[PDB]
């Protein structure tokens, strides 16, 4: 039970009518109890935003919460992931976090899930009412975006609203952060705005081991080449970023490479940063995004106010700045599109020039797609790329053509990728 | 030449000279010209549409008193 | 020892070791242990703040235990200050907690000087009254004050520091200090010493000497000249149906050309009285400012010291490190010149030449075009009948929904509180009745300062709906935002907002005003 006054800071918004209230709103004195009991919410990620989100959700009237995180507690976490003490190092974040939370907040029912978000399938996600992110890789944001979309049920052309699972996403990176609110098949998805991301600084292979002019070049080498060419800890043994010894060996073999081309600037911290692609992080920014996102989860579950139309960006560096706007949902979008994609392509063109279209077009950017079609009344894998075995069995067909493999325009094209759980469909068009 | 304003990711607003026919690809250079922000990381937005730097200011119906915002997304968490 | 370097890592890459150093020397004071305060202290304790003191007199209540992540059911009835300190204390064994079982009002009357011991004071949920006093006392003893407040979905932050001068402002972007338009000797050499991938800087340098010749030294200016200056470059690609760095030059033409001139904001510092009139009283920032101003008129030849850094470039190794060293070495000189002026200045004033260290001087010059000075108007000024910044408020209101409505509403609500002894709408039975009285107070307020502004009646309803609640998520927000504003203050490292920061949880939007 709840002690006197425990939720007054919430009841104001559920028991009272308001001008800025969402239209479906209904002031009631039973709302809070209902929220507390039935509203199931899934929190993806439990570090930085994850910790902050669980606290925020718990104190906002949420009780039925699950958290998925495949990570282990580390020392560096401790400066911004307040649910972990040093005693808890080594344990699984997801576990320690529900532990702490369930303890600090009286009757919380935080359920931990120690695993990759990819071990679960629609069956599992279909059960939540709102899902909140706090991932730290773009791919995961991508993956869980498709998953939520695949759950969309179209009642013959028309969408069935009761199958839309709201997805709030957070992102942090130094004194900068942002949050989005997604309504699968209604609002812009993660794909629809995949371009708002920055470019990835890919050191040109040449300079890395030829024209090194920066301390990073004199590390990217000692990692991308010299280590493989001299297994320091037995052949086949991988470079373990979290191992203070491989860093030392890399830092050491970095000083030497730096010294060779007289490039000052090599240091342990810089070496640790290159080898692990570290992103400077403070607790402050995470408290902010996680705060915004929680307020949306609250809004979305209660109808106390109108949920953020699309996007929020935040910057702490020079004063305080935020910009909110309504990102557009692309009607062409590989993900969102309730229908296939029309691809202009002369039946003369080769495969590679259609594979790389998926691999290189900045609007659809996949890491390793694998197309397939229906040819002799049976689905043949034109090209798959996952298991080394099939790539070679299909690698030859990457020279053929559309009239070459039996591809007559008008037929769909199932494309699968690591990026998303669903199978993206297209429509061939010969020009 | 119609004069438009664009906002830094800190709120700082700068004025730029753009004529209805100059690509978005150029506006970004005008901004870098004045602010030192590499065009390769600028995300412009007008009316919520993220201005594709291949089309042109006219395409996005940009006019005299038009404010654009530089946005961004983040990976960490 | 090294054990800290490991946990405080992800932030050391933001404010360095010197930053962390300050942070660990600071001592912060939080007025109310509410969720807002509690959260703000949570983001300072985690990063390693030296020590903190909580001054709360109220007793923990049911609501207190319910929205605060640092007060459990078990502390209800107990001293909120003490109770929250024990929980916060756990977040980091390197932080020294303390508390004062008195209220802010009591201290302001019996030991006003007590706050001199703090680096910064953070006040939360204070009634209008108490603030005006706290802000006054502190303004006089020169203690940075930061007033934070959570009201319904409205977050409020008011920073009050008479002067906050910053050297290392950490700008997210800026034009490179290449100096192609006003090239120094060394540079002038490293260029003519070519002909017989080469940083695009040189590429632009040479094809510049050429254009300079056939134009009677006339640097490309027009968006045409720059455009033609570009073709005058493509036309030198040797036979290569590939020569990357040559296109990676034509692109810099947009920038690289005119990349020299003193920042408009640095002028004003030079022009500020604090810089013009030096006395032993003058703080070292301004001393350095003058030294920097002297350089300009003398060995600087009109411009600030050379920054001494250049952008990465597609080029040969030993060729880059050579060019890099030109600037890296010119900058080190200028630094020395500006160091001369400093000690001459320190002498004229009569302080020890070694008053200012070289680390500083080294950092000052590296950041000469990035210095920033922030001055806040005292709270008394904002509240004064003749000093109120009406032009800011009226101008902002042109949009009925500009965050500033919430400011004004907050003022009506305090006016209501002064007059009624209570906040509007706390109990459900009062919401209907109070809307009228709040509307009247809003008008009582607006008339008193004489501000003709339209406030959608819908805002009066909402603020009563709010019942002066302190919903956690709104509090968490402020917690994060303010926490960093405190750290900026302590490390003197980034740039603090100027006056009033208002965040609207309803629309998830925010803005900054100078009041
Ligand atoms: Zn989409």
């Amino acid at each position: 039970l709840d002690w006197e006054g425990r939720w007054n800071h919430v009841k104001k918004f559920l028991e009272r009518s308001g001008p800025f209230t969402h239209p479906d709103f209904e002031p009631s004195t039973e709302s809070l109890q209902f929220l507390l009991d039935t509203c199931k919410v899934l929190v993806i990620g439990a570090g930085g935003l994850g910790c902050e989100l669980l606290k925020n959700l718990a104190l906002s009237g949420f009780r039925q919460i699950h958290v998925i995180d495949m990570d282990t507690i580390d020392v560096s976490n401790l400066n911004r992931q307040f649910l972990f003490r040093p005693k808890d190092i080594g344990r699984p974040k997801a576990e320690v976090a529900a532990e702490f939370l369930n303890d600090r907040v009286p009757n919380c029912n935080v359920v931990p899930h120690f695993n990759k978000i990819q071990d679960f399938n629609d069956t599992f996600y279909r059960q939540f009412h709102i899902i909140v992110c706090g991932l730290d890789s773009i791919i995961a944001r991508r993956w869980i975006n498709g998953m939520l979309i695949s759950l969309l049920n179209y009642e013959d052309g028309v969408l069935d609203p009761s199958s839309i699972v709201p997805l709030i996403d957070g992102g942090t990176e130094g004194f900068k952060g942002n949050a989005q609110v997604i309504l699968p098949g209604m609002t812009a998805c993660i794909e629809c705005t995949l371009e708002l991301y920055p470019p990835q600084v890919n050191f040109p292979m040449a300079t890395i081991a030829s024209m090194p002019r920066l301390p990073e070049h004199c590390i990217e080498y000692v990692r991308m080449l010299q280590w493989p060419k001299e297994q320091p800890f037995g052949e086949g043994v991988p470079l373990d970023g979290d191992d203070p010894e491989h860093i030392q060996w890399i830092f050491q073999k970095s000083l030497e490479r730096a010294s060779q081309y007289n490039i000052r600037g090599v240091t342990y911290r810089l070496t640790q940063g290159v080898v692990k692609r570290i992103i400077p992080a403070v607790a402050s920014t995470n408290a902010v995004i996680a705060a915004v996102c929680a307020t949306e989860v609250f809004k979305i579950a209660t109808s106390a106010y109108i949920p953020l139309n699309n996007y929020l960006v935040f910057n702490d560096v020079d004063g305080l700045y935020t910009y909110t706007f309504e990102a557009e949902r692309k009607e062409n979008c590989p993900a969102c599109s309730q229908l296939p994609q029309n691809i202009q392509f002369s039946p003369s063109a080769k495969l590679q020039e259609v594979l790389d279209y998926l691999t290189n077009s900045a609007s659809l950017q996949m890491k390793s797609p694998a197309i397939t079609a229906t040819l002799e009344g049976k689905n043949r894998t034109l090209y798959l790329q996952s298991v080394t075995s099939i790539e070679e069995r299909t690698r030859p067909n990457l020279s053929k053509t559309l009239k070459e493999l039996g591809l007559v325009d008008g037929q769909e094209l199932a494309v699968a990728d690591v990026t998303t759980p669903q199978t993206v469909l297209f429509k061939l068009h010969f020009t | 030449s119609m004069l438009i304003k664009v906002k830094t990711l800190t709120g700082k607003e700068i004025e730029i000279d753009i004529e209805p026919t100059d690509k978005v690809e150029r506006i970004k250079e005008r901004v870098e010209e004045k602010e030192g922000i590499p065009p390769q990381q600028q995300r412009l937005i007008y009316s919520g549409k993220q201005m594709n730097d291949e089309k042109t200011a006219a395409d996005y119906k940009i006019l005299g008193g038009s404010v654009l915002h530089l946005v961004l997304r983040l990976r960490g968490g | 020892k090294l054990l800290k370097e490991q946990k405080y890592d992800r932030q050391l890459r933001l404010w360095g070791d010197h930053g962390q150093e300050a942070l660990e020397s600071a001592h912060v004071c939080l007025i109310n242990a509410t969720a807002t305060g509690t959260e703000i202290l949570k983001n300072l304790v985690l990063p390693g703040i030296g020590s903190f003191t909580i001054i709360d007199g109220n007793q923990v209540s049911g609501e207190d235990a319910g929205n605060n992540f640092f007060l459990q059911r078990s502390s209800i009835g107990k001293n909120r200050a003490e109770a929250a300190m024990e929980f916060l204390q756990e977040l980091n064994s390197d932080v020294s907690g303390s508390f004062v079982e008195e209220s802010p009002e009591n201290l302001l009357d019996n030991d006003p000087s007590f706050f001199c011991r703090f680096t910064v004071v953070v006040a939360t949920q204070l009634p209008e009254s108490t603030s005006l006093r706290l802000a006054d006392v502190l303004w006089n003893s020169q203690i940075p004050l930061l007033i934070c407040r959570t009201y319904g979905l409205v977050g409020y932050m008011r920073i009050i520091i008479k002067e906050h001068p910053v050297i290392e402002s950490h700008p997210d972007n800026a034009l490179e200090d290449l100096r192609l338009d006003k090239p120094f000797p060394e540079l002038r050499e490293h260029f003519q010493s070519y002909d017989l991938h080469t940083p695009w800087i040189v590429i632009i340098a040479k094809y510049l000497a050429q254009w300079y010749s056939e134009t009677n030294g006339r640097i490309p200016k027009t968006y045409k000249e720059k455009e033609d200056f570009r073709d005058l470059i493509r036309q030198g690609i040797l036979k290569p149906e590939d020569e990357e760095n040559f296109e990676e030059a034509i692109k810099n033409v947009n920038t690289a050309l005119n990349t020299t001139q003193i920042p408009s904001s640095i002028e004003d510092i030079f022009n500020d009285d604090r810089c013009i009139n030096i006395t032993k009283q003058t703080p070292s920032f301004w001393i350095l400012a003058r030294a920097l101003k002297e350089f300009v008129a003398k060995e600087g030849q009109g411009n600030l010291p050379v920054r001494g850094t250049i952008p990465d470039m597609i080029a040969d190794s030993g060729k880059y490190i050579k060019l890099q060293n030109v600037y890296r070495e010119k900058a080190k000189k200028d630094a020395a010149a500006v160091g001369n002026h400093v000690a001459k200045l320190l002498q004229s004033i009569g302080q020890a030449p070694e008053s200012i260290s070289e680390k500083e001087l080294k950092l000052l010059c590296s950041n000469s075009a990035f210095l920033r000075v922030v001055r806040c108007r005292s709270l008394a000024e904002e509240y004064g009948l003749d000093t109120i910044n009406k032009d800011e408020i009226i101008s902002s209101m042109d949009n009925p929904d500009n965050e500033i409505v919430l400011y004004l509403m907050l003022r009506a609500v305090d006016r209501f509180h002064k007059q009624q002894g209570r906040y509007p709408g706390v109990s459900n039975y009062q919401v209907e009745e109070d809307i009228g009285k709040l509307k009247s107070c809003l008008t009582g307020f607006l008339q008193e300062y004489g501000l003709s502004v339209m406030v959608k009646d819908d805002y009066v309803h909402e603020f009563c709906r709010y019942g002066a609640a302190e919903p956690h998520t709104i509090a968490a927000f402020l917690g994060g935002a303010a926490a960093q504003e405190v750290i900026k203050i302590i490390t003197k490292q980034f740039v603090i907002f100027n006056n009033t920061y208002i965040y609207s949880g309803m629309s998830q939007t925010s803005a900054t005003f100078q009041l």
